[PDB]
């Protein structure tokens, strides 16, 4: 006969949903409160075993996300509240006019003629472009101030001060004033109060690896083919802990990626038209993005003992911009022949009608831009990269946009949200001096959208958690059982 | 790392099939030998460092040991057991079976093997207190 | 449920006599074992739910163990022991007495025999291994 | 109190030489078993909350893991099958304390700890073979 | 809206209702004289019994 | 005020007879001067959940 007979140790797992430890290298203030410095192993096992893995439905790749706004809730719960400075600021009406705000516009506009010549500009390092800016033109101007008053600390007297904001943080309330001072509030002091970002974060770049806790390992599908819905792994590696990860947030593009391989491999959402693609570091696909004029930043009390960073700047440099460089049109056009050779896409094969356009505008989070590099945001127009990126006819809306260009034009907004989970709105402060900050490409956000037969549109996405499920999309976390039960015929005996 | 091959060493014999697989009895407890160690290094300069998953690392230990000592079969690669197997179809290929492929076949009537071994420990375990009790 | 007559069986011989009582081994581990998948369960998805109690499970488990490993006798119904019986007056009625309520006559000299035990097995400990020792 | 002594008894063995002295069980067993009984009586009326109370759980796990670990629980002297390491370091079991010589053998003493870990599977595996034969 | 980003509930209404009321309802004396011949078997309450 | 710290906004709120003290003395205008019930002694919160 047969009896049940029971075995420990046995190499079996399963799925599972368990939280897991952080641990990071550069803790600043971040580590031994929440994260563990770091061990520095990197070696993984092959198994001759098939398991099935998925990027988005993975407990990993979903807990990143979290955890990422969770901390950050924790760094400006105790920071400092901007509810006093809803106040009505006088402003310069002459600066206010120009960028439209108020909308108070007469007579003028005279007639010009456009010269509609060459405009084929192309810029690399060795050029003044960058030192300078100065680069073709449509680089001029950024820039509003104000007043407020803002009784400090000691609650018996005011002292008045002067914070310069830019044209994308304030709301001014249109009316028949003829006097010379624009009363205007900030963006969203009406809805809810603010929160500063008085901390390092948004300083300096952030990684932390995951590791699991003891009795639950993580695996990774190794297969070159992987595309995001597969079940059936030739090659699968266990490890301990997870690579780095970047905690970039940006729109259109995904910066500083440790997953940048020789090889165009293609994230797939299978159960949709969600993509991301992932660049090739062989036509080093670096960006540089520089804003000029040298700040000076004078903090000012509140009546909490906490102090609001101002910028009484009077400067009037020219706005932000970026250049991008290096091989872009010949690497561009390898993603569009990957995609036509890669398993779904039941759809055209035509690489020169297949074409990179952005989303249909509306609200500005879609038809900008976005990119944070050392504490400021920066937001820019984009088409005439997308302009020279393909080399299209110039007819696209007004004649702002004819030129072919390597580089394309920014802003700085201040009252930010943080995209990653839903919404919220805080303060960054601004940087003293000047910024340059460099970066290399390694990502695409792009939703591909076609209905018919033809014309194919790599389209944008400005989903930020999209870039989360690149680093780890090929992890899986498998709670182990070394518990086996199979038939024997012994018996218990005596 | 030896500890990271080691806590990893378990898993090698995933590609190998049932009757080849070799065992590897105390894997659990290596895995915990090492995990306070990593856990307790570096900590002495929401519940991740806190306590959400240590418990859950002491809680998937003690379920583990407390599961062989509810069936009697601590420290004991095999125990034969009196409880006669169930619906012998599902008999295990042990020539060209892993024992992950098959543990899920046997899933499905896992949940009842459990209960029925645990009755059988009791009645063997009333039988030892009346022995004993004669004698 | 299983799970509800299972761990409410222990006290199911409470209203028995002393001999004819059924001891019941494995109460705590078989209890251990569908106590904390309760808790397990849905968790997924102060005090009371995260740690102040969670782990006085924990703690009140190993204080058996403890207990018992302290006294060497772990995994046995009945041991054997050398220590002699206290004042004897308070004889057991095996015919028509229940353990709780044997056990509130012993419970005033409870403590005193914790302590004779603990020292004897120390000394038992002390004399098998300096045996091995020895020889 | 006989639980402050018997803690502190234990130590006593300190002064003691390796070949007088006396290995004491359950020294870490009464030493959790009345700690959690302080900590206990009065609660039902960081240091009151977990921040090490699980610390001794884990500090007491720690070792009867490693006894397991090794398959040695419950043995004042296993014997094992690992060869000793460079034999410059020999105890002087006359004239000797415990420490006097534990301190010497910790240099290389996680070495023996991986060396032995790893004896234990191999012996563990032999097990596993003559049992599936028979 | 107040001074904090919260909001606090207010009842503009101007029209006068009626003002509340319960009107229980059931069969309830012979209820309560249950009840009082409860008490007057109920161990203890060393009382009359009228 | 509310929010926007730099004006008014009159509200009507229509409180019940037993949650008002109102101030007594011969003053004649038709306003009648009234306080919240217990606002005098701590602050109170709103049972601001469900
Ligand atoms: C994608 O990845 C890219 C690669 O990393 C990103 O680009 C890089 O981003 C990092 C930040 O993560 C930058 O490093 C930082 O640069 C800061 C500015 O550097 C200036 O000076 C450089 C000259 O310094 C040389 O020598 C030093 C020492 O040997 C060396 O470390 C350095 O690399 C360089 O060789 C010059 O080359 C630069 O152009 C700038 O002019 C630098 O200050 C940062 O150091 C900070 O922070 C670290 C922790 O991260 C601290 O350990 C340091 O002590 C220092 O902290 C001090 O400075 C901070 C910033 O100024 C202050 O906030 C602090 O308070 C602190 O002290 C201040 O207060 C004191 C009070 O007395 C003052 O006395 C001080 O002067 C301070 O004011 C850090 O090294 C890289 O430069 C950058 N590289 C490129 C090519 O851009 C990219 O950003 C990523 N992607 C995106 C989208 O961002
Ligand atoms: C542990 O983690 C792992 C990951 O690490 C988890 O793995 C994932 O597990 C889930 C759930 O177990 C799987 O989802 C299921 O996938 C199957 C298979 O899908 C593929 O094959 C489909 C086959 O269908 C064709 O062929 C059959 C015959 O075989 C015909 O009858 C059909 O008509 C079809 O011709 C195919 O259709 C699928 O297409 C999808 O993908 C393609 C791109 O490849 C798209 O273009 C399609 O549009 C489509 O999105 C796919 O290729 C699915 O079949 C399952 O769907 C059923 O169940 C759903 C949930 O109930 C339900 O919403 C669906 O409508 C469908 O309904 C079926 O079941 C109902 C209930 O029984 C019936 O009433 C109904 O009639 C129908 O029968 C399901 O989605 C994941 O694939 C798997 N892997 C990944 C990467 O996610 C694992 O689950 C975790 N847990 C455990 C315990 O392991
Ligand atoms: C989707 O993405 C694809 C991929 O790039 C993109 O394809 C490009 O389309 C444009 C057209 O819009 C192409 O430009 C044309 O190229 C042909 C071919 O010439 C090749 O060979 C010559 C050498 O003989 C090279 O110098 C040249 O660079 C090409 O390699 C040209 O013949 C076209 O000529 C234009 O100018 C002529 C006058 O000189 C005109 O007579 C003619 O009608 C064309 O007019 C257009 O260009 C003028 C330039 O000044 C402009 O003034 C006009 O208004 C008009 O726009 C023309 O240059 C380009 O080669 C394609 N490249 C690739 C890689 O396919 C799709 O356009 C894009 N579509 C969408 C919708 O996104
Ligand atoms: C990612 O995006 C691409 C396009 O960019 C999507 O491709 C489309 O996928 C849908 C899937 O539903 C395709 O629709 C299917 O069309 C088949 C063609 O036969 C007829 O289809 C309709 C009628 O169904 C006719 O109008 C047409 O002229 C054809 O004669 C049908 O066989 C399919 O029928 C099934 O679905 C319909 C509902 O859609 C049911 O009513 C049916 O009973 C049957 O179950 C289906 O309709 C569409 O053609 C594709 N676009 C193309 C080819 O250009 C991808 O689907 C999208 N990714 C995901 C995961 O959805
Ligand atoms: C072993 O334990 C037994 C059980 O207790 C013990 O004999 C019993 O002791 C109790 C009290 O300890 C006695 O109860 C008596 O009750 C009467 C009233 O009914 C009292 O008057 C008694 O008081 C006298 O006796 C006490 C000791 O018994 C004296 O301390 C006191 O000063 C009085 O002189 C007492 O409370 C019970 O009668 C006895 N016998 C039984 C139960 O058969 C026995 O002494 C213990 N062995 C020892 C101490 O060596
Ligand atoms: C078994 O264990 C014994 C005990 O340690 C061990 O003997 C020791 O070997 C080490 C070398 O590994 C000796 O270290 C030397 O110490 C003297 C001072 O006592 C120094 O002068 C020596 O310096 C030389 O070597 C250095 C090492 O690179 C050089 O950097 C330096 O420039 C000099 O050339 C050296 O450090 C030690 O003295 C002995 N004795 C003791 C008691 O430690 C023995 O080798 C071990 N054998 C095995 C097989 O394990
Ligand atoms: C921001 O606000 C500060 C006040 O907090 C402004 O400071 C003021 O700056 C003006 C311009 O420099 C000063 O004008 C002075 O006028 C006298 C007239 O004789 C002249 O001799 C001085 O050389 C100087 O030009 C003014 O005194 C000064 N006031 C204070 C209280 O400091 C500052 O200008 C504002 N920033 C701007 C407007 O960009
Ligand atoms: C791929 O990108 C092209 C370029 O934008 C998309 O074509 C655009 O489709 C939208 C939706 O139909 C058009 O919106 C409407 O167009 C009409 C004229 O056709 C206009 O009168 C309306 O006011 C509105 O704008 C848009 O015009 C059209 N743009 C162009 C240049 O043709 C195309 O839809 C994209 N592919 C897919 C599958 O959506
Ligand atoms: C307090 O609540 C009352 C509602 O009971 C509000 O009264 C209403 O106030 C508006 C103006 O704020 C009145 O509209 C005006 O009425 C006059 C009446 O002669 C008319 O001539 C005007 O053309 C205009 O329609 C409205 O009639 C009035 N309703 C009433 C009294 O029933 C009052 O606004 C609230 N107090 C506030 C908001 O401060
Ligand atoms: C996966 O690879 C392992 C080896 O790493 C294979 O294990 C061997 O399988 C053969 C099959 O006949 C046996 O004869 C050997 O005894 C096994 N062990 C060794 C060490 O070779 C395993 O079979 C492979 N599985 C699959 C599905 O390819
Ligand atoms: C709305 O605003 C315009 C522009 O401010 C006002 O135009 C003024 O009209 C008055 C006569 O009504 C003239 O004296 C002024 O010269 C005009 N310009 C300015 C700048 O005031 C217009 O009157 C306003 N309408 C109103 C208040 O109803
Ligand atoms: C308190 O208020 C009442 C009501 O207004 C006042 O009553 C008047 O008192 C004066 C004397 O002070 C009399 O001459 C009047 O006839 C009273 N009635 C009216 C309608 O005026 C009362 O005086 C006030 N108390 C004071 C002023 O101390
Ligand atoms: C694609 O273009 C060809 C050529 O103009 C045309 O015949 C075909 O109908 C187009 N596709 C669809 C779906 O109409």
């Amino acid at each position: 006969t047969l009896y049940v007979t029971v075995f420990y140790g046995v190499p079996a797992w399963r799925n599972a949903t368990i939280p897991l430890f952080c641990a990071t290298k550069n803790r600043d203030t971040w580590g031994t409160t929440q994260c563990l410095p770091d061990n520095g192993d990197y070696s993984e096992v092959a198994l001759n075993v098939t398991e099935s893995f998925d990027a988005w439905n993975n407990t990993v790749t979903e807990q990143a996300i979290e955890d990422v706004w969770q901390l950050f809730e924790t760094s400006i719960k105790p920071c400092v509240k901007l509810s006093p400075l809803c106040i009505t600021m006088r402003c310069n009406k002459s600066e206010t006019d120009r960028w439209g705000l108020t909308k108070s516009i007469t007579t003028t506009a005279s007639t010009t003629s456009t010269t509609a010549s060459a405009k084929v500009d192309m810029v690399n390092e060795t050029s003044s472009c960058i030192a300078q800016d100065n680069c073709t033109g449509l680089e001029q101007e950024q820039m509003i101030s104000c007043k407020f008053n803002m009784t400090g600390l000691k609650r018996d007297k005011t002292k008045e001060y002067n914070e310069t904001w830019y044209s994308a943080d304030l709301v001014c309330e249109q009316g028949n004033n003829t006097g010379n001072e624009s009363r205007c509030y900030m963006n969203h002091c009406n809805t809810s109060v603010i929160q500063e970002s008085c901390d390092k974060h948004y300083w300096d770049a952030i990684r932390f690896r995951y590791c699991a806790p003891p009795g639950y390992a993580l695996l990774r599908c190794n297969d070159t083919n992987y595309s995001g819905f597969m079940p059936k792994c030739s090659k699968v590696v266990v490890s301990s802990c997870t690579r780095m990860m970047e905690t970039q947030t940006s729109t259109w593009f995904g910066f500083n990626g440790t997953r940048a391989e020789n090889r165009t491999y293609i994230y797939w959402h299978g159960r949709d038209n969600r993509t991301i693609i992932s660049l090739n570091k062989y036509y080093n696909l670096t960006m540089k993005c520089r804003r000029p004029g040298n700040k000076t930043v004078l903090p000012v009390t509140i009546m909490s003992g906490l102090v609001f960073h101002s910028q009484p700047i009077n400067d009037r440099p020219k706005q932000a911009w970026c250049w991008f460089g290096g091989k872009w049109k010949d690497a561009i056009k390898e993603v569009k022949q990957t995609i036509v050779k890669h398993p779904r896409y039941t759809g055209t094969n035509n690489t020169d009608k297949i074409n990179l356009t952005a989303p249909g505008g509306g609200d500005p989070e879609v038809t900008f831009m976005w990119t944070n590099c050392r504490g400021e945001f920066l937001y820019c127009k984009m088409n005439w990269f997308l302009n020279w990126v393909e080399d299209r006819n110039t007819a696209n809306q007004k004649p702002k946009e004819q030129h072919k260009r390597n580089y394309v034009p920014c802003h700085i907004r201040q009252i930010i949200n943080t995209w990653h989970k839903v919404g919220k709105n805080v303060y960054l402060p601004p940087r003293e001096g000047d910024l340059t900050c460099n970066s290399t490409v390694t990502s695409l956000i792009a939703n591909i959208d076609w209905i018919d037969g033809n014309q194919t549109n790599i389209t944008m996405s400005a989903e930020v958690a999209e870039l989360y499920r690149l680093e780890l999309g090929d992890y899986k976390l498998v709670e182990i059982t070394p518990i086996g039960l199979a038939p024997t015929d012994c018996k218990r005996y005596t | 790392g030896v500890f990271v091959l080691g806590f990893l060493g378990f898993l090698a014999t995933a590609g190998s099939a049932m009757g080849a697989a070799s065992l590897t009895l105390t894997a659990q407890s290596r895995t915990l030998l090492a995990g306070i160690v990593q856990q307790q290094q570096q900590l002495l300069d929401w519940g991740t460092k806190n306590l959400q998953t240590r418990v859950t690392a002491i809680e998937k230990y003690l379920k583990d040991q407390a599961q062989l000592n509810a069936w009697g079969c601590a420290f004991r690669q095999v125990c034969c057991t009196t409880v006669p197997w169930p619906n012998a179809s599902l008999t295990p290929k042990w020539n060209n079976e892993t024992w992950q492929e098959w543990e899920r076949k046997v899933d499905f009537l896992e949940e009842n093997i459990t209960a029925l071994l645990e009755e059988a420990q009791i009645q063997q375990e009333k039988n030892m207190y009346e022995l004993q009790k004669l004698n």
